[PDB]
């Protein structure tokens, strides 16, 4: 009644690669404070994953932008659905730890 | 365990189309990478293209860009390289391979090899003549596969059994324009008729299968 | 680029191929191309070794110049070796290195055209040279001791994994008209030591 | 070329739901420090996404265990691949805070 | 632009199977939810099942567990409800719906209704007799005329008037399962008496379950 | 459960149904509107939020375990049966259903009679029809009289739903028999006892 994942798959799926990552818009647009956003977060393919080597780190290499429809709701005064843009990671990579 | 299987090879006239198929075993394409690497006649390898299913990556080499398209059908665990404007240079053996991250940037389990010939000539079936074993009476026979097109032709001996001492020669471009080869096997004279002597030739491009017996 | 272009050592002789990287963060591979077969990889990430690959195989990195090392060269490792420079958006294969091996009898044969082929309309005589080395062996044909060229098609096998000897096949192709007009068909091999020849008689079988 | 996500689509794709999250193995089993694990992380269905009201939060409701293979690298000679287990979130929900 | 379109309705003898289909337009199914709710003749609603494609969720109701199976094909943007051991009680009209989070726990844009009948009785094509606008049936400026669709099985039957154009004041009455076991209905339309026979009057009956097409003309008696 | 089981108000009257959620499922209740033999449309989500397009007269509130749907100005368009859905992962709990009829200033039916068609008579069966249009209320004991003879076990009745405009119904009773009993009798009467109105319409098989 139980399931196992083979090691080849574990290494493969948890590697450095763009993953759909849910990101709260607050983290991305911190200056529009006097505006609550509905939904509060957006799905963005961001970087992530093990490089399995100290020298290297999961860094983005190809980046682009997706504009999505978001309800900018002023807290109690009025709302409007505006096209706020966000950054996404097309491609990531494992590159040395510059230091 | 992990296996890659190729298909779609054959002959196509300049300008025509053909789809290669690369099915995968013990291993999902979705979380991995399939490449097509073509090895041109007598030349080195050439990365044709790749597809990275879980990433949405379809990058092809510039020579085939636009002409070819790589793709994958998740349900059948299969990659396809649909070639649409096959030109002469496209003639090659096309390999499909897996790129697993555990081995870094690299092609682990490889394909088998599928031959693609871009020629407007028509398929020609082969002929097999016996090479009967006094000169061989000094340990002794072979087969001659003549007048076939396009490559390849496989010539086993005794349904896979006769393998020790087999020296299947490469093909020759006969002045006519047909390929020709010679599969031989050094057999002892004392053996005489104790075993059997039959070469099994197969020409799947022409769908020919000839199991000819070689006797004096 | 790759280096050496070709090399002939013997068993046990340490042998090292070198690959240039005009680089991409030391993401390199090494592959072994057996005679007309599937490229199998030997080295990934430019130093790691694939499963099964012999301990005698090894890799190294001189900044931008990556090398493949075989310590005790064993006969099985006859192939063409390639290096994969890789690149996320710029994958590029290495030049390739022929792995030749100098060896420590020629055993020549001849087979006449089959009566079927003869009846077909054209006659083909064949001459076999098995387990021989080296190359550059311009084959000579003599129809009634008359030098025959441009009617001879030659083909050579690949270095056998064990003995490291070759195998050759020369074919005299002609019309049945120019055939059957002669009895002696001799086939010579250019060997500065002993330039041996083999023949047969149409009248005999 | 340009791309847009419809509001209903943004809302649904970012609404509270189990999403693949890469998690370092230390975070779950912080045992055996002098022991390397390859890979360092595992992909886990963890909760995440907007609950779209401050009062409530995206919390798991159905959870169970998945055993996965991790290459245990011993301090010196050893490469055994062990079946390390981890917890995963089958189902999430939007429930009040505390 | 969002639409759900259903098909697959018909008749099945107890013990048989049928697959219903719910295809979607203008919105991907993958990141959403498709539910099936069955309405028995004259009975309340009953959630049959649901599928949550991008979530991997397939939970079914207790009555249909094992007998039915929900599924979805992303490419065709379409869910399917394969019912396999249909018993009599399962007879109902089946609706499919989307469950979007912007509208919470709730089913926005719904289907139309695809009818599934579990009975061993046999399909009968209909017969259509006119209901002539007699001068006695004429209520002054207001005249009454109709069509009578008799002895058909199973449901449903569609009755348009004059190829859809004549709609004002038409009262297609519900059907009755005559004690014989065949369905029967009657559609009427208050038409101007002045129109009499000057305006043409043809009722278009369709019985898609029996593939029968009958367009009968109503004329003064 | 739903409550009330069934109800009839008049135009303008505010109306509120209440739904029980003894399982405290976090106010996931919703309300749906089922018009005559059509597709259930949704009206209220999150037990108080309102779908786009749904009229402002629709609204919900929650007294703990008692969710109510409130219609401010009952207008005739809002004639339907309403259901409440408790929802919840692994939980639906559809409501009993509440039929919403509307009072329409009691009116006399516009009775009609249709004899069996000559083709229907030719089929071996005769059907006499009686039409009752634009009448209220819906409870109208229809009676059939063949030569002043009350008819039993041969009358099949069918009624529409309150029309959106007049909010009155339409009834259709069918006297069905064989062609023999149609050519053997003359007077075919159809009376409708509707409260204080005993309307009747008839024909003479001869008049045909
Ligand atoms: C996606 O959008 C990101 C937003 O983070 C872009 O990066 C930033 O884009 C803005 C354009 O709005 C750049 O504008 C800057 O404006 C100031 C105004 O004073 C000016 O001083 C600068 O010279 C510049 O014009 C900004 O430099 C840029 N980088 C930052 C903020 O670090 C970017 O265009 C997109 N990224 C993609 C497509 O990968
Ligand atoms: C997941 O794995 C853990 C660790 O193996 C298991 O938890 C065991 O059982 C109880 C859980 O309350 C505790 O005593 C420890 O967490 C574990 N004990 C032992 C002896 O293993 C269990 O299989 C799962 N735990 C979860 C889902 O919480």
């Amino acid at each position: 009644h139980h399931e196992v994942v083979k090691f080849m798959d574990v290494y493969q799926r948890s590697y450095c690669h763009p993953i759909e990552t849910l990101v709260d818009i607050f983290q991305e647009y911190p200056d529009e404070i006097e505006y609550i956003f509905k939904p509060s977060c957006v799905p963005l393919m961001r970087c992530g994953g093990c490089c399995n080597d100290e020298g290297l780190e999961c860094v983005p290499t190809e980046e682009s932008n997706i504009t999505m429809q978001i309800m900018r709701i002023k807290p109690h005064q009025g709302q409007h659905i505006g096209e706020m843009s966000f950054l996404q990671h097309n491609k990531c990579e494992c590159r040395p730890k510059k230091d | 365990e992990v296996q890659l299987v190729e298909s779609g090879g054959g002959l196509v006239q300049p300008g025509g189309s053909l789809r290669l198929s690369c099915a995968a075993s013990g291993f999902d394409l979705w979380y991995y990478s399939i490449h097509w690497v073509r090895q041109a006649p007598g030349k080195g390898l050439e990365w044709v293209a790749y597809i990275y299913p879980s990433y949405g990556y379809t990058y092809y080499a510039d020579s085939v860009k636009g002409r070819f398209t790589i793709s994958a059908d998740t349900s059948k665990n299969t990659a396809y390289l649909q070639m649409n404007s096959l030109r002469a240079e496209d003639t090659a053996v096309y390999y499909c391979a897996r790129h697993a991250w555990y081995y870094g940037w690299g092609l682990d389990y490889w394909g088998q090899g599928t031959l693609v010939t871009v020629s407007s000539a028509s398929t020609k079936g082969p002929s097999v003549f016996p090479l009967a074993p006094s000169k061989s009476t000094s340990t002794a026979l072979g087969c001659l596969v003549k007048d076939y097109f396009p490559e390849p032709v496989t010539v086993s001996w005794n349904s896979g059994a006769l393998t020790s001492g087999v020296h299947t020669f490469p093909a020759v471009l006969q002045s006519s324009g047909l390929y020709s080869l010679s599969s031989v096997v050094t057999v002892p004279s004392s053996s005489l008729g104790t075993q059997t002597y039959i070469c099994n030739v197969n020409h799947k491009p022409s769908n020919t299968k000839v199991d000819k017996k070689v006797e004096p | 680029t790759q280096s050496p272009s070709s090399l002939s050592a013997s068993v046990g002789d340490r042998v090292t191929i070198t690959c240039r990287a005009s680089a991409a963060y030391g993401r390199v591979a090494w592959y072994q191309q057996k005679p007309g077969k599937a490229p199998k990889l030997l080295i990934y990430k430019a130093s790691e070794l694939y499963a099964g690959v012999p301990s005698r195989f090894s890799g190294s990195r001189s900044g931008t110049d990556f090398t493949l090392t075989i310590s005790s060269l064993q006969p099985e490792d006859f192939a063409t070796y390639y290096c994969q420079q890789r690149g996320w958006y710029l994958f590029t294969f290495g030049q390739g290195t022929k792995v030749e091996i100098k060896r420590t009898a020629p055993s020549v044969f001849i087979f006449p055209p089959s009566d079927e082929q003869l009846k077909s309309g054209t006659a083909s005589v064949v001459c076999l040279l098995n387990n021989f080395y080296p190359r550059e062996a311009k084959v000579s044909w003599y129809v009634d001791n008359a030098l025959q060229s441009g009617n001879s098609q030659e083909s050579v096998t690949e270095q056998d994994s064990k003995d490291s000897t070759y195998s050759l096949s020369s074919t005299l192709t002609l019309s049945k008209a120019d055939y059957e007009k002669h009895k002696v068909y001799a086939c010579e091999v250019t060997q500065g030591t002993t330039s041996v020849t083999k023949s047969f008689n149409r009248g005999e079988c």
